[PDB]
């Protein structure tokens, strides 16, 4: 499966 | 002649199911015939293949035991097809074996036993596959490992400490399986290594301290594990670090002013923590830092001046902590910044005047904090911006008038702040601008006049902010779809062209001086959904049109002065509470029904 890689993209 | 290569290479072709593309290639006429094959390569002397690249041609099936006659191999792809079924042990006779990649398959249950068997195994990739249960403790055996990838299946357990004994090896990616326990101290033994990601697993307990031993590591990924405890200080002694993400889990206690010492650094991301504390006064010297994030800590503190002169810093989060203090002013100077957000803290003083310098800055949100005094004019001058929501501000004065200029402006929201005077004009000549709201600001002044003629703006939104003056005329009313201005003095009639806004929904006229009838051409409006026209001086009858119009939800006209009949249509089961202190209005629903008469009111 997919796993995330790199920062935390939370955003406003 | 018996070629063993030729029987292996055949029983590959007919044992891995695939399009015409795959196997079409490998032909045998009526001398050495395979190492002219698709992705076949054969030893220049002995013909036997040492290299067999299968990779990204759709193929299912099984691997066919007559494999182990390729003794020669030093490489094998498999990566990126539809391979199923445990893993074939098949793979493990070949033993000249360097390179393994079986990677973006689906290969199921445990993982077997044999692997030990390749000495020479210097890069295992098996990125992405079904695997479940232990991680194979045999990998410990392989001495001249180097690149170790069981990423992104469905492994249990813990990490195997023996793995902490490979000491060519310098690529772990464990992440993104079931993982548990606590992260054995015995890896950091591992000298070579230099990239370790292990996120996106449930452990136990914190990074121990020995992972400072890790002389080269670089990258160093952690992250949406169930981590927690204080965060180890003796972390600041690898100086190779480059990459830190510990985001995303339980770390508590603060930042030890040790890791000012992380001189490689470059990215840093604590994001969603509990990390109480302030940002070390040492972070100034790390000169490479490009990312640093801290979001959604408890951290309270000031930020140290020095970040302002970081020269490779161009992005930066901060918020939802509670910081204090005023941001370093010399902050955009180095003419990197891209994207800045500092929201939802308590930050004072003025914005610095450099965050575009060098028109990189794309991103720039501060709203929620005390910010003061007027917005730079600089601001306006920045070509890369995209996206800037600085509300919930004491900011101050009028709104420079350079925005209109910028060819990427999308998003501005610079409501509940100090504004006065004038609305820059420049505004409805935005070319992207989707999104404005100046709501609850202190100008006393009207509307632009061409405000409407805005080619993209979607959602406007001025109200509580003082504004008098009439309404401009609605001209383009191209994308519009919300309009917020009630609770100003507004005056004048609604502008009878109102009809031109073919995309609008939701219309708030509420709480103005505004005469005059109520338009009818609100009804030819296609998609029309909340109206609100209360609390003003409208007069006159409701147009009879309006109980046509099968697509309108909420119509507030109380606290008006009306008379006649309500219209009778989808109006019927509308709230009552919508037509009250109107004290000429009539019908079924105020339960004053109508005179009937020759004379009445309407048409
Ligand atoms: C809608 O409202 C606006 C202004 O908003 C309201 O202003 C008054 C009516 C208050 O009651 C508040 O509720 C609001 O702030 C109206 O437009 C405004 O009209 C003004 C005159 O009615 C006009 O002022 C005039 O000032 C110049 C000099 O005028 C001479 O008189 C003044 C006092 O009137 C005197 O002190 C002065 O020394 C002068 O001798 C005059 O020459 C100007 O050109 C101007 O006519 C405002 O400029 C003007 N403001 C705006 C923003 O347009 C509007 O008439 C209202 N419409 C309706 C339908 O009622
Ligand atoms: C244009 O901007 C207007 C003003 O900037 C917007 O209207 C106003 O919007 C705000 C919030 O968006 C609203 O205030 C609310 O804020 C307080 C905080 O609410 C959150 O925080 C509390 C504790 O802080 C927490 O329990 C919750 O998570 C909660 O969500 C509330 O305490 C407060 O009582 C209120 O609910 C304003 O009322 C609102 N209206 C006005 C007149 O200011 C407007 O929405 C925007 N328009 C568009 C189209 O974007
Ligand atoms: C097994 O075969 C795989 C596919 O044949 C191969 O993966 C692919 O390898 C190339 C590198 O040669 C990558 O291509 C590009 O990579 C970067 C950007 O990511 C570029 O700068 C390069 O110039 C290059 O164009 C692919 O991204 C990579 N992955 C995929 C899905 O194609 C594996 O490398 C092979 N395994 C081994 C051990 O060699
Ligand atoms: C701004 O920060 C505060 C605290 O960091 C946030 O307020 C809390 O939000 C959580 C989750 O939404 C709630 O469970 C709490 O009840 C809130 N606390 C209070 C006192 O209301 C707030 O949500 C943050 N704002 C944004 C936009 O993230
Ligand atoms: C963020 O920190 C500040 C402290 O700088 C807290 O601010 C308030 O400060 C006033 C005095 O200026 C005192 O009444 C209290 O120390 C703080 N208020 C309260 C209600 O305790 C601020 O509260 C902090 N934000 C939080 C805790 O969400
Ligand atoms: C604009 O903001 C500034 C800063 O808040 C105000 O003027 C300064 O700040 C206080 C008032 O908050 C004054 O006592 C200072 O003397 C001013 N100077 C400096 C250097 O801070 C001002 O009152 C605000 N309002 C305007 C200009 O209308
Ligand atoms: C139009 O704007 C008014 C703003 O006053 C809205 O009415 C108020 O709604 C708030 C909820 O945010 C209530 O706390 C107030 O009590 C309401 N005011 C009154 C006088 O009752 C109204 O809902 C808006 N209409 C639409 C369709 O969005
Ligand atoms: C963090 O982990 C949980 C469960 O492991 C997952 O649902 C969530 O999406 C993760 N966060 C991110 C950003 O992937
Ligand atoms: C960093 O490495 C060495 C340990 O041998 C020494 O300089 C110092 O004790 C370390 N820093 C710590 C443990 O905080
Ligand atoms: C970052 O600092 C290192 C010290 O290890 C240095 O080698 C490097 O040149 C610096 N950054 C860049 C982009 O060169
Ligand atoms: C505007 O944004 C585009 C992407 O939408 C970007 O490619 C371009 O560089 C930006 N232009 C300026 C002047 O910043």
């Amino acid at each position: 499966h997919e796993v995330p890689s790199g920062p935390n993209p939370i955003s406003n | 002649k018996f070629s063993p290569q030729l029987l292996s290479l055949l029983s590959l072709k007919t044992s891995l199911s695939g399009p015409p593309s795959a196997f079409q290639d490998w032909k045998v006429p009526v001398d050495a015939v395979w190492c002219s094959w698709s992705g076949v390569v054969c030893d220049n002397v002995t013909a036997q293949v040492i290299s067999l690249d299968l990779s990204h041609r759709n193929l299912s099936g099984r691997i066919p035991i007559q494999i182990r006659y390729l003794s020669s191999l030093l490489y094998l792809n498999l990566s990126g097809n539809s391979l199923e079924g445990s893993f074939p042990t098949s793979i493990f006779d070949l033993t000249k074996l360097t390179t393994l990649d079986i990677s973006r398959n689906s290969f199921d249950s445990s993982f077997p036993p044999g692997i030990s068997k390749l000495k020479f195994l210097k890069v295992f990739n098996a990125f992405s596959n079904n695997f479940e249960g232990l991680l194979p403790s045999d990998v410990s055996r392989l001495r001249f490992l180097e690149e170790l990838n069981f990423g992104g299946s469905y492994f249990e357990g813990e990490i195997p400490a023996a793995y902490g004994g490979l000491q060519r090896l310098k690529f772990i990616h464990l992440a993104g399986n079931v993982l548990g326990g606590k992260l054995p101290p015995r890896l950091g033994l591992l000298t070579e290594l230099q990239h370790m990601e292990i996120g996106y697993n449930h452990f136990n307990g914190n990074i121990p301290s020995e992972f400072a031993l890790l002389s080269n590591l670089k990258y160093f990924d952690v992250s949406n594990a169930s981590l927690s405890g204080s965060l180890p200080q003796e972390l600041g002694n690898l100086s190779n670090l480059e990459t830190l993400f510990l985001f995303q889990n339980g770390f508590t206690g603060e930042i030890p002013e040790s890791y000012s010492n992380l001189k490689s650094l470059k990215l840093l991301d604590f994001s969603s923590n509990q990390l109480s504390g302030s940002i070390p006064s040492g972070f100034s010297t790390l000169k490479n830092l490009t990312w640093l994030s801290l979001i959604s800590n408890n951290l309270s503190g000031e930020v140290p001046e020095g970040i302002g002169e970081l020269p490779e810093l161009t992005t930066l989060f901060l918020w939802n902590n509670n910081f204090t203090g005023v941001l370093p002013h010399k902050l955009g100077s180095n003419g990197k910044l891209e994207t800045m957000d500092v929201s939802n803290n308590s930050f004072t003083g003025t914005i610095p005047s450099s965050l575009c310098h060098g028109n990189k800055l794309y991103k720039l949100i501060l709203f929620s904090n005390m910010f003061e005094g007027e917005l730079p004019k600089s601001l306006t001058r920045c070509e890369s911006l995209w996206r800037f929501r600085s509300q919930n501000n004491r900011l101050n004065g009028t709104i420079p008038i350079g925005f209109g200029s910028l060819r990427n402006l999308t998003f501005v929201d610079l409501s509940n702040n100090r504004f006065t005077d004038q609305i820059p004009a420049d505004f409805a000549t935005a070319p992207v601008l989707q999104y404005l709201n100046l709501s609850t600001n202190f100008f006393h002044r009207k509307l632009p006049e061409n405000i409407w003629k805005a080619p993209n703006l979607q959602i406007f939104s001025a109200s509580f902010s003082n504004l008098i003056g009439e309404i401009p005329n609605y001209v383009g009313c191209k994308s519009f779809y919300r309009i917020e201005l009630q609770g100003n003095s507004l005056n004048g009639t609604i502008p009878w062209d109102i009809g031109h806004c073919e995309k609008l929904l939701s219309l708030n006229l509420s709480q103005n001086h505004l005469n005059g009838i109520i338009p009818w051409e609100i009804s030819t409006l296609p998609s029309i959904a909340d109206v609100d026209l209360s609390h003003n001086l409208l007069t006159g009858t409701i147009p009879s049109d309006f109980g046509s119009s099968k697509t309108i939800t909420t119509f507030n006209v109380s606290y008006n002065q009306l008379i006649g009949p309500i219209p009778s249509g989808s109006f019927a089961h509308l709230n009552p509470s919508f037509f009250s202190s109107n004290e000429g209005l009539c019908g079924d629903l105020v339960g004053k029904p109508c005179n009937s008469d020759s004379g009445l009111e309407v048409l």
